[PDB]
């Protein structure tokens, strides 16, 4: 019920304006909130905005940092966050305060945006396939997968045939490489009877480079 | 509730 | 503003035994309209956070029976009464009395389950990488309790070290187990020197190390 824009990256000192499509409900009826979530443990409140006259309500330490704006017509809310430094990377959430028993409370969460505050440039990823052969199986199971190497920022987006292949995939959080690159791997477990008719393809989607890359990934003798 | 209402911390 | 203490830091619990979460507060939540406006948060790895309750006690019609509150004005408590696979996360209290919200630190919640054995794969480095000059070998370890595992690279029998990266998975939020990819990168001319490649694995299921070895020009 609520969708989020894509990740941003953004040079210091700059702006960036993130957006939050509501459907579903009534729009004018429940407040729209905003939450930074720094890292695993930091999750902080931004503040509120009530969608019908557009009256705002921030947190004392984001006055000069954000702003937040509606726009009725579109029943979407925005987020601008201004003169952007190190500690403003993080996920943003919008979430709604919802009604339920004669109580309020955040029932509907974005999926959040990911913002990464640098003043390196993007650089899009590199796919390499993990071939299956014979020292990637293990009873009559088979391994493979696509390495996603030297891309910036996070995050990559990795699925498998076009989100057909779900189950036994696991996507590895991306490891940060000497190079200040990131790179990472997405591995999938399929029966290695099904390697000759089956056909697996890795989908990247590198958003803050507009860079998308589908991989076929065939078995190999070794 | 036609108009939004929320939780005392919304508000000052 | 209110501070929120939580504890513990992490917890690691049995599928199906009990669970206890503790949340305390610099303040009285209580409001003067008589509301203790506490809420308690889940939020599972790659996942946006949601609301388990309300009011300390009160479930969000969504979340299972198992999920209780009890709390007074200051200190806070949520109980899981059989802990399941999907309870994995972190898991933060959440005051809404006193403006502005604020957030506690966060209690990592592991779901303990029997010991499993890693499944060990090893992929030689492709073509397309050889080409462009550098030669990237990963060891594979899939679907093993506990996390705590030990990858070693040994090239032609001589142990390697300052050229491996890896990274472990979250927790699986269906069988509860953990994958692990070790990833050893070299140059072009580093690679070629060299013929046998391996990755030495050791774990807590595995009784001696296991061993993925490939040859190079064996594809």
């Amino acid at each position: 019920q609520l969708q989020q824009s894509g990740p941003e990256l953004v040079k210091p000192g700059a702006s960036v304006k993130i957006s939050c499509k509501a459907s579903g409900y009534s729009f004018t009826g429940y407040y729209m909130h905003w939450v930074k979530q720094s890292h695993v443990k930091s999750l902080e409140w931004i503040g509120r905005i009530d969608p019908y006259d557009g009256a705002t309500s921030y947190n004392q330490n984001f006055k000069d940092k954000a702003s937040l704006t509606v726009d009725k017509s579109s029943t979407t809310g925005f987020m601008e966050l201004h003169s952007l430094t190190s500690e403003d990377s993080a996920v943003y959430y919008c979430a709604r305060e919802g009604h339920w028993d004669g109580d309020w409370y955040f029932d509907v969460w974005g999926a959040g945006t990911t913002v990464t505050v640098s003043s390196a440039s993007t650089k899009g990823p590199s796919v390499f396939p993990l071939a299956p052969s014979s020292k990637s199986t293990s009873g009559g199971t088979a391994a493979l997968g696509c390495l996603v190497k030297d891309y910036f920022p996070e995050p990559v987006t990795v699925s498998w045939n076009s989100g057909a292949l779900t189950s036994g995939v696991h996507t590895f959080p991306a490891v940060l490489q000497s190079s200040g690159l990131y790179s990472l791997s997405s591995v999938v477990t399929v029966p290695s009877s099904s390697l000759g008719t089956q056909t697996y393809i890795c989908n990247v989607n590198h958003k803050p480079s507009n860079t998308k890359v589908d991989k076929k990934v065939e078995p190999k003798s070794c | 509730g036609d108009r939004a209402a929320g939780q005392p911390a919304g508000d000052r | 503003d209110i501070v929120m203490t939580q504890t513990p830091l992490s917890l690691s619990v049995t599928i199906g035994q009990p669970a206890s979460i503790s949340c305390k507060s610099s303040q009285s939540l209580l409001h003067s309209n008589g509301k203790t406006y506490l809420n308690w948060l889940q939020q599972r790895p790659g996942q946006a956070p949601k609301i388990l309750m309300y009011l300390v006690s009160k479930l969000d019609p969504g979340i299972p029976d198992r999920f209780s509150g009890s709390g007074s004005e200051t200190d806070f408590t949520l109980k899981i009464s059989r802990v399941e696979a999907e309870d994995l996360g972190v898991y933060y209290c959440l005051q809404g009395t006193y403006y502005p919200f604020t957030f506690g630190s966060g209690t990592k919640l592991e779901i303990k389950r029997t010991v499993a054995a890693p499944s060990v794969f090893i992929f030689p480095p492709s073509d397309e990488q050889l080409k462009s000059g550098t030669a990237s070998v990963v060891c594979l370890l899939n679907n093993f309790y506990p996390r705590e595992a030990k990858v070693q690279w040994k090239v032609d029998n001589a142990l390697q070290s300052g050229n491996s990266q890896e990274s472990v998975t979250e927790q699986d939020s269906k069988d509860s187990t953990y994958s692990l990819s070790s990833t050893l990168t070299l140059s072009k001319a580093d690679y070629e020197k060299h013929k046998v490649y391996a990755c030495e694995v050791t774990h807590q299921g595995l009784s001696s190390p296991v061993t993925k070895s490939f040859n190079r020009g064996e594809c």
